[PDB]
RNA sequence: UAAAUUAUGGUCAAUUGUUAGUAUUCAUAUUAAUUUUUUUAAAUGUUUUAUCAUUUUAUAAAGGUUUAUUUUUGAAAGAUUUUUUGUAUAAAAUUUUAGGAAUAGUUAAUAAUAAUUUAUAAUUUUGAUUAGAUUGUUUUGUUAAUGCUAUUAGAUGGGUGUGGAAAAAUAAAAAAAA
């Protein structure tokens, strides 16, 4: 809505926009290198910190020898490390509750980490992407569909609350005989 | 950006762009198809979108009233210490 | 790609008109006395004159004024055809007209043929009548036009409505209409009170 | 299409219109004088096709 | 996709083991459970303080009560004859 | 150009209006600072209010200071009315006369078959009430205005011997009311509001005299000083205008 | 927002879609309401080729020396109606043939027939406006036979991609009324050899193989050699 | 609708309590004209700008606040639009509706409006000038038109005021009326500057209540 | 989008950014597009279930005084054909109006005439609707409309009074959208009823051998489209439906 | 007005000039800097769209401000079948010049008033207004240390007033609806 546009940091919609996860950092030498995980505006100003959210942790983007462990004789160990900081109570309270957007490098870091699946933009150039017809998924779907009350059950566990009452402590917690 | 390729439906206009988005059939089945498989992903990732929300709301709910708990023990405390001063006083 | 932001808000979904940005600086004293020049210099009007605030066409009535002193050609009228013409263009093509031609107005149109050039003339009318106002014909169309390419003695044109009929929107001639031009039936029409055959020359072998 | 829009001003490349203000933008200034009106008896005079029709009208 | 996931998931028996970061948010809350070695009201450093002494949150306050009972003369013998080193009572 | 751009007294959101009603449907106008415009400028003043049941009922008695003779008050009071007239002479009907000016206390409703039951009774409390009260020296300065500018009246300051009225007043407000159920207009919890009525619109008079007192007759007078007066004299009074020429008296009470 | 395409999921920003509702986003700005468009450049777009070596006047040259040979204007008047349907049919180009200006008469456009697409327009009335070819139209929309209760403006009756078919059955004289065509579900009882439905909320179509051999062949799975 | 009957019918109840010791005005607080933030808000006379818990006494209200509908033509760049302003009085509880066209009239600061005769109407029918509103049940939340003389005639060209845009402004009426104030020809600083909303804001059909297409 | 909370941005007295108060132009055809599909919703309801005031046997009479305080917003209906007394007569022939009252005329009883009845004073309206023939709905015996010789001599005629160029509410219409039952497909099971004998029930859906023919084969469309309609939130036809359904729509 | 112990606890304050009778923080010292060196930046064409239009894309030009700069959700985030609410624009503190005098579309009440409403008005020696210099309240250097000595940059009026918000006329390094 600017009337001369500024042409080269365009975005979507009035800022600023939504929050969106972002890697970013100083460029620098490439031997020193970090990064930012940060929550912050999807309009940016000059300086980074005028809109920033939260800050999420520092990805460092070189492989390291791990001299903090002791030389362990087991293979997989002895791999090149990549050290990554991870606020997730942040992380899952600005994605979770506050709905997010993500950029795509921050979602492959988090995908290592096991908090997010791994991204769109990851491929396998050996497999192609699928295709689709109707009649073949209504098969297979014909085929296994679980209970609608379980299903239910499941869609509440899992989105609605977790924590319930067994009979149990619901008979613990009622008041005993003075005032029953 | 949204693709504009070369066998779009090609608008003569020199007035204008030269290529309005309008797709072969193909294309559109194409694009149908692709954003199907995109669909599949984004399912899984909103669903850990609201599994994430009641996480924390549990979360909160719990260590919260925890300190419901420990902090009107401290105001209980505080406020007993004051009126005992009082009647010192 | 909108320009929304680059002109005052009341220019939006602005087109046709000729640089815009004109209207823009019209505000300023000198755009101001340059609108006075033009419109003097488009005429029409007794005093100095600009058109109002925040404007760009020009308004309804100054352009029908405009339209309305600007006079016709064919100065000349000697055929009531050319007279007819005139009032046709006065009626139909008044500026920003709601009414619109009528079959019955061509058949009037075309029944004041002589020399050629009338037929010229009333074949531009129903030139207008199909490509620009868009108006059926009935069946009796043809008659009309038929016997008015016969009364300036071309034929051709006749001829050259059938072989091609539907751009020109005949939607009905009579299969002896199509017999005389073709050549089979030598006589067009009989005229039941004459009992003669149309044209006289092919009513020679009647006699 | 980047070629057509490149001969506008617009300053951030924008796939606008915009046209230019010249300092001359209406005929009276440029010098041009009141359209020329018709001589009209002239323009009345009838067409050969018309006079050629009327000498085979006449035959 | 889902369902097949979903059925080659359940079937792996390495899952079925609870995973940290998948599973909960540690603390929701904004201010910490504790306090952890931030400066005091003199602007003294956390290595510098120990918590829990006079800055802190203040913890306030006929016939004979309950306590009165539990308390014995160190001369009557006690309960349970526990074998106490004399040293260490000393 | 002679003041701010959005003058500040100005700036008002109605409230009252839903929501997005004015900034889209239409837009609503209104002389708005009639309203805002404050208790102070009004000259209006809270009464204790009655509850509907007793707002149905005429009032019959009432708790009076009787002023004495040769007092500041009724003196410019009668120089008020002097003024008054000269401006409009529409006020004659709407006047008190000046023979009849006595502070009201309270005022009270009382049945016609136990009325003596309750004039010795009453009488007696307030005897027991005022026992210790020695004169009162009140001071009378500004208008104000009750039952809806229908009521215009001397308003008691409460810069001197007004505190003492104030706890005697609510004595008798929790013996007549409180003790002896009695119907007292307010709450005997709460303390009724002392004043000097001047000028006053009844009923059959509301049709000639319409239905306010218009604010342009008392305006200048609004803040005029009166005065200061010591009172000796407390009356409960019956309300009959023709018995003595000056409200009938039931009981009264020397405060020496 | 009233209605998001897959609920909101964020997870990149053209997951929402090129729109994010059907209803305007700015309600300052009404006209961007989700509509059905027409390619209205290439359905202009007359062809001028058409009227070369034509020698076309104008309306207000009426000058003698200026109109021409009778057959150069018959010529020029074909040319002319050849230039107007040189890209499809505008409706007022086809009511005016119609009897009673095509009342009754179902106007589809051409891509309304095709694929699991089925929608057409049955015409309640009309007024020209002086030029012909352009107008105001209204009648009833007939989707999947179900149909509108009232009648409404047709959109883009001044496009040029119309076609109708003519049944003296459908025709309606100007002095009566005409009648909305009845809704499949409702006023008629709902029969599998009058009508069949096309497709129905929950369906879509099967894979086209020429479609899928091209895109295998696109992604590089079945070979394709120069 | 359910809130109008629940206090109309608490009141009611209210009224008939036969023992009552009335309120007591140390406990039952007016208002504040002091509190934060920039702007002055009027409420409702039931609330406040203070928080308070209890539910106070029904009380009759006096002063009813009336809103009535008048028709104006507001100028736009492309032509005239026809549009709603409300006009806001608080009318004693008791007046007549000649005295509620007596405040209307005395509130409006616009000089389009009251120009000639009005007749107060609610939902198309006309009120009596001789009766209460107490009769007609009129409430704050009734909905009360004003209808003007010539508003009858408004389907037609003359009446209707007449933009510069489709029609002549001649300097018969350039010094005369909203056309005068309104000064057509165009300024440097460009004159009073009217709201513009273009032509085509709403497409080929202006706006409606139904959808048209 | 949301309506904001409060004008303070611009004057009050000058009213700003206001949508448009739609009004109702008699002599154009836009008047009875929005009167039509009302009348339609009236007849249906005088046809199953009794309202008040919508039958009077005689025209009302009213003296010039109480005229605009009584008549305004009053639609009552008639038996015969006569033109309320001080009211110029106006035919509607104009096709575009007549095109509004299809529904009404196919669905309902057939429309013979329209009229626009204007007062001399020329401050007052009365649309006049006269219905030729028998109800095409079937009529309840308890009903209003059953109290009628027009209906169950033929014509009759439909009333309505209201003042010109007001906004389409202060024309009543929106009272009778009050929805009773049409009592005619169960009469068949009634008590009184003599052919419920001729019933049987279908307790059990009998064995089938045949599965439904299937639909012909998918010619996919040859010409160019828009794009995914569901992207561009072009509901199912671009006319009902919700966007997240995309059926019918080309593929 | 009494000492204390169940013993180093609660996590490091520590100062370096070779001068010249004496009095007084004053040349030559260390640390930190400028003198002093091309191992971190970068090139133009932003982009869709329904076609002469309409949707998306909001704080680095200068001017010199010390009682000074203050704000919403109606945009997006954003999830339902439609009417949805209320909260905001206001203030308080901290404010420089060696030698010091008056400032002014002007205060407060009224009110959607007043280029002539009403009034004994407002700012100032507890330092005003003009005028100089100057980019304001987590950033540096020295030091054992209350100090001394730095801290950029970025909000410059209105005039068809669009937009949720003016931040709107080169100068990115913000992926901008497959
Ligand atoms: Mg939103
Ligand atoms: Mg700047
Ligand atoms: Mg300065
Ligand atoms: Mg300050
Ligand atoms: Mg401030
Ligand atoms: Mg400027």
């Amino acid at each position: 809505a600017r009337a001369v546009i500024k042409r080269r940091s365009p975005q979507l919609w009035g800022a600023p926009g939504a929050p969106i996860i972002r890697m970013r950092g100083h460029h620098v030498v490439w031997k020193f290198q970090s990064y930012d995980l940060v929550v912050e505006h999807t309009h940016k100003r000059r300086n980074s910190d005028i809109r920033l959210l939260h800050y999420l942790g520092k990805h460092c983007p070189h492989p390291q020898k791990s001299l903090w462990s002791p030389d362990t004789p087991v293979a997989q160990d002895r791999h090149l490390f990549m050290l990554t900081t991870v606020d997730i109570d942040a992380f899952k309270y600005w994605f979770g509750v506050k709905r997010c957007r993500l950029s795509m490098k921050p979602w492959a870091l988090l995908a290592k980490a096991g908090l997010l699946p791994p991204s769109l933009t990851q491929n396998s150039k050996i497999m192609p992407k699928p295709l689709f017809d109707k009649e073949s998924l209504m098969r297979y779907y014909l085929a296994n569909r679980k209970d609608e009350d379980v299903m239910a059950r499941e869609k509440y566990l899992n989105y609605e609350n977790s924590m319930v009452k067994t009979e149990e402590e619901r008979a613990a917690e009622r008041p005993v005989a003075p005032y029953l | 950006r949204q693709i504009r390729p070369y066998y779009n439906l090609p608008s003569k206009s020199e007035h204008g762009r030269k290529m309005t988005g309008f797709l072969t059939p193909y294309r559109h089945w194409m694009w149908k198809q692709n954003e199907l498989w995109r669909n599949v992903h984004e399912a899984q990732f909103e669903h850990l979108r609201r599994v994430y929300k009641r996480q924390w709301l549990e979360s909160f709910r719990v260590n919260a009233d925890e300190y419901i708990y420990k902090y009107n023990i401290t105001k209980a405390a505080q406020l007993a210490q004051w009126e005992c001063e009082m009647k010192e006083q | 790609a909108s320009l929304r932001y680059r002109r005052p808000y009341w220019m939006m979904f602005l087109k046709g008109v000729d640089n815009w940005k004109i209207y823009t600086v019209i505000q300023q004293p000198d755009h101001q006395r340059t609108e006075m020049l033009y419109q003097a210099w488009l005429g029409g009007l007794d005093r100095p004159y600009t058109r109002p605030k925040c404007m760009a066409n020009q308004p309804l009535w100054l352009s029908k004024k405009r339209h309305m002193l600007r006079k016709e050609r064919l100065d000349g009228p000697e055929t009531p055809l050319e007279k007819y013409v005139l009032e046709w263009h006065k009626k139909f093509h008044s500026f920003q007209g709601t009414e619109r031609p009528t079959p019955d107005d061509l058949h009037t149109a075309l029944d004041l043929v002589e020399r050629p050039l009338d037929l010229s003339y009333a074949l531009q009318l129903l030139g207008q009548c199909r490509n620009l106002n868009n108006i059926r014909f009935a069946k009796e169309t043809f008659l009309v036009f038929l016997e008015a390419c016969l009364r300036v003695g071309r034929r051709d044109c006749a001829e050259y409505a059938l072989e091609h009929a539907e751009p020109l929107g005949f939607w009905f001639i009579d299969e002896d209409h199509r017999r005389y031009l073709q050549g089979e039936q030598t006589w067009y029409k009989l005229s039941p009170l004459d009992n003669l055959y149309y044209p006289v020359e092919e009513n020679a072998k009647l006699n | 299409e980047w070629l057509y829009y490149k001969q506008f001003k617009t300053v951030d490349y924008s796939y606008r219109v915009i046209p230019e203000l010249p300092e001359k933008y209406r005929p009276h200034q440029s010098g041009i004088d009141q359209a020329p009106l018709p001589d009209y008896r002239e323009i009345n005079k009838m067409p050969q096709w018309a006079e050629c029709e009327e000498r085979r009208q006449s035959k | 996709f889902r369902d097949v996931e979903e059925r080659r998931h359940s079937r792996d028996v390495v899952n079925e083991l609870p995973n940290p970061w998948y599973d909960y948010v540690a603390h929701a809350l904004p201010f910490p459970d504790r306090d952890a070695g931030y400066p005091d009201e003199y602007g003294d450093l956390g290595q510098w303080r120990a918590p829990g002494g006079p800055g802190s949150p203040v913890r306030g306050p006929r016939g004979y009560t309950a306590e009165w009972r539990d308390l014995r003369n160190p001369m009557r013998p006690p309960e349970f004859p526990t074998p106490w080193e004399r040293k260490y009572r000393q | 150009e002679r003041g701010l751009y959005f003058p500040i007294n100005h700036r008002i959101v109605d409230h009252r209006i839903a929501p997005g009603v004015t900034v889209e449907e239409t837009d609503v106008q209104s002389r708005y600072r009639r309203e805002l415009r404050t208790n102070f400028a009004t000259g209006e003043t809270r009464q204790t209010i009655a509850p509907p049941w007793s707002a149905r009922e005429r009032p019959t008695h009432f708790f009076s200071l009787r002023l004495p003779s040769r007092n500041s008050v009724t003196l410019r009071v009668k120089e008020m009315h002097n003024h008054l007239l000269f401006s409009h002479q529409q006020c004659a009907p709407m006047l008190v006369s000046p023979t009849k000016l006595h502070i009201t206390l309270g005022v009270m409703t009382i049945p016609e078959n136990s009325r003596e039951e309750l004039v010795k009774n009453i009488q007696q409390s307030m005897s027991e009430t005022f026992a210790c009260v020695q004169p009162l020296q009140l001071r009378f300065r500004g208008l104000g205005t009750f039952d809806f500018g229908r009521v215009l009246f001397i308003r008691v300051v409460p810069e001197a011997d007004f505190g003492r009225l104030e706890r005697a007043v609510c004595d008798i407000r929790r013996r007549v009311g409180g003790v002896l159920g009695v119907d007292l207009k307010g709450n005997p919890h709460d303390s009724y509001v002392p004043h000097v009525t001047v000028a006053k619109i009844r009923p059959n008079q509301r049709q000639q005299l319409g239905d306010t007192i218009p604010q342009s007759l008392w305006a200048d007078y609004q803040h005029h000083d009166f005065g200061d007066v010591t009172l000796s004299t407390v009356d409960l009074c019956r309300m009959k205008g023709s018995p003595d020429g000056y409200y009938h008296t039931e009981g009264a009470v020397h405060l020496s | 927002r009233a209605d998001p395409l897959n609920g909101g999921s964020s997870m990149t920003l053209g997951s929402k879609g090129s729109k994010l509702s059907p209803e305007p986003h700015r309600r300052r700005m009404p006209w961007t309401a989700a509509k059905e468009y027409v390619p209205g450049v290439v359905l202009n777009a007359r062809d001028k080729m058409v009227l070369d070596g034509v020698q076309l006047l104008d309306i207000e040259s009426i000058d003698r020396a200026s109109q021409l040979d009778p057959l150069e204007v018959l010529r020029a008047v074909v040319a002319t109606r050849e230039y107007n349907i040189s890209t499809g049919k505008n409706i007022f180009q086809l009511a005016s043939q119609a009897t009673y200006n095509g009342r009754g008469q179902r106007f589809y456009r051409k891509e309304w027939q095709e694929g699991t697409y089925d929608k057409y327009v049955t015409l309640s009335a009309i007024d020209f406006d002086r030029d012909g070819n352009k107008g105001t139209a209204y009648g009833y929309i007939t989707f999947h036979g179900e149909t509108t209760t009232r009648p409404v403006q047709v959109d883009f009756a001044d496009v040029p991609g119309w076609y109708m078919d003519f049944v003296e059955e459908r025709a309606v004289p100007f002095t009566g009324i005409v009648p909305p065509p009845p809704s499949i579900g409702t006023d008629v009882p709902v029969d599998p050899h009058s009508y069949r439905l096309k497709a129905y909320p929950y369906y879509d179509a099967p894979n086209p193989p020429e479609f899928v051999e091209r895109l295998l062949k696109d992604r590089g799975v079945l070979p394709d050699t120069p | 609708g359910h809130y109008q009957q629940e206090a109309f019918e608490a009141r009611k109840r209210f009224e008939e309590s036969t023992t009552y010791p009335g309120p007591i005005r140390a406990a039952t607080p007016g208002d504040t004209r002091f509190y934060s933030g920039s702007l002055e808000s009027i409420l409702h006379d039931t609330d406040r700008h203070y928080w308070r818990a209890v539910t106070d006494d029904p009380r009759v209200q006096h002063l009813i606040p009336l809103r009535i509908r008048f028709k104006i033509f507001t100028w736009v760049t492309s032509g005239w639009e026809q549009r709603m302003q409300v006009v806001q009085i608080m009318a004693p509880k008791d007046s007549t509706i000649a005295q509620v066209k007596d405040l209307v009239i005395v509130e409006n600061q616009s000089p389009y409006l009251c120009v000639s005769s009005f007749h107060l109407a609610i939902d198309g029918k006309e009120l009596d000038p001789q009766k209460t509103l107490g009769e007609y049940g009129i409430t704050e939340q009734s909905q009360i038109d004003a209808i003007e003389q010539n508003d009858h005639l408004l389907h037609r060209d003359d009446e209707r005021p007449r933009d510069w845009t489709v029609d002549e402004i001649t300097a018969e009426d350039v010094k005369r009326s909203p056309y005068k104030e309104m000064e057509m020809q165009p300024l440097q600083n460009l004159a009073p500057r009217y709201e513009a909303r273009p032509k085509g804001y709403f497409g080929r059909t202006y706006y409606s209540g139904m959808k048209q297409s | 989008s949301r309506r904001f909370r409060y004008n303070t941005k611009f004057p009050a007295l000058v009213s700003y950014n206001k949508l448009p108060w739609e009004v109702v132009n008699h002599e154009t055809p836009q008047f009875h597009m929005h009167v039509a599909p009302h009348y339609e919703q009236l007849l249906t309801l005088a046809a199953s279930s009794p309202v008040p005031h919508i039958i009077g046997s005689k025209h009302i009479d009213v003296p010039r005084e109480h005229r605009l305080r009584l008549l305004p917003g009053m639609l009552y209906l008639l038996d015969g054909d006569t033109l309320p007394g001080e009211f110029t007569i106006n035919r509607v022939l104009d096709p575009t109006a007549l095109q509004y009252y299809g529904r009404l005329s196919s669905q309902i009883v057939t429309v013979e005439a329209v009229r626009m009845l204007v007062p001399d004073d020329l401050r007052l309206l009365c649309n006049c609707i006269t219905f030729k023939g028998p109800l095409h709905l079937p009529v309840a015996p308890y009903a209003s409309l059953a109290s009628l010789r027009g209906a169950s001599s033929n014509c009759f005629t439909l009333y309505h009074f209201v003042r010109p160029n007001r906004p389409p509410k202060e024309l009543q219409l929106e009272k009778y959208y009050i929805h009773a039952p049409c009592v005619a497909p169960l009469s068949e099971f009634a008590s009184n009823s003599d052919e419920r004998g001729n019933w049987r029930p279908r307790l059990q859906a009998p064995k089938r051998t045949r599965r439904a023919t299937p639909l012909p084969a998918y010619r996919p469309p040859q010409s160019y489209l828009m794009g995914l309609a569901e992207r561009l939130a072009v509901v199912p036809g671009g006319c009902f439906g919700r966007r997240s359904l995309m059926w019918g729509h080309w593929f």
